[PDB]
């Protein structure tokens, strides 16, 4: 995921 | 070496605060949706998603104050693909110093924490507001603590902080009202 995991 | 360069003579005399992205100032999904702030392509082993960003209430008077009372240094576990994008759309007046993600982030038992000791700044003139603990296990007395956001749009919590930041940036050591 490039978003914060 | 560290992580940021020595700091902009204008902001010697700040305290550096770190502030994250997800979950804190904003939040985001590949859930289509259609009130979002935001829409950020992201490319993914050639295919483009679309990331639809909602922004946190009062976001914007409180980076704008921030920026005028500390050093500010955006530090997330995301990746910049995403992060830069949202960063740039979100910041319109310059707040952020310096952005640092995911790869800035050290992976310590499963997670990615912020260790602000890489950052090269005075650990007494630090702050970090993060919305997961787990963010700095390694310094737990410069954690100014924020809850969750998603999507409630009552959220207050941005604005009801900006006075203890108000205080804060006119101390000489954090940990003093931190407790450390
Ligand atoms: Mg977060």
């Amino acid at each position: 995921s490039p978003t914060s995991p | 070496q560290y992580l940021l360069p020595e700091a902009k003579a204008q902001d010697s005399d700040k305290i550096c605060v770190v502030i994250n992205l997800d979950e804190t100032l904003v939040h985001s999904s590949f859930k289509p949706v259609n009130n979002a702030d935001f829409i950020i392509p992201v490319e993914i082993d050639g295919v483009v998603h679309q990331v639809y960003v909602l922004k946190r209430p009062h976001v914007d008077e409180f980076l704008q104050r921030m920026g005028e009372l500390f050093e500010c240094v955006l530090f997330t576990a995301s990746l910049a693909k995403y992060a830069d994008p949202v960063a740039d759309l979100l910041d319109k007046w310059g707040a952020f110093r310096a952005r640092l993600f995911r790869e800035s982030c050290v992976f310590h038992r499963g997670n990615y924490v912020k260790d602000l000791s890489r950052l090269g700044r005075d650990l007494r003139r630090v702050l970090i507001l993060d919305n997961s603990p787990a963010s700095y296990v390694f310094h737990p007395d410069n954690a100014v603590p924020v809850a969750s956001w998603f999507d409630n749009m009552s959220d207050t919590e941005l604005h009801d902080l900006l006075p203890f930041f108000e205080q804060l940036s006119r101390v000489d050591d954090v940990y003093s009202v931190l407790r450390q």
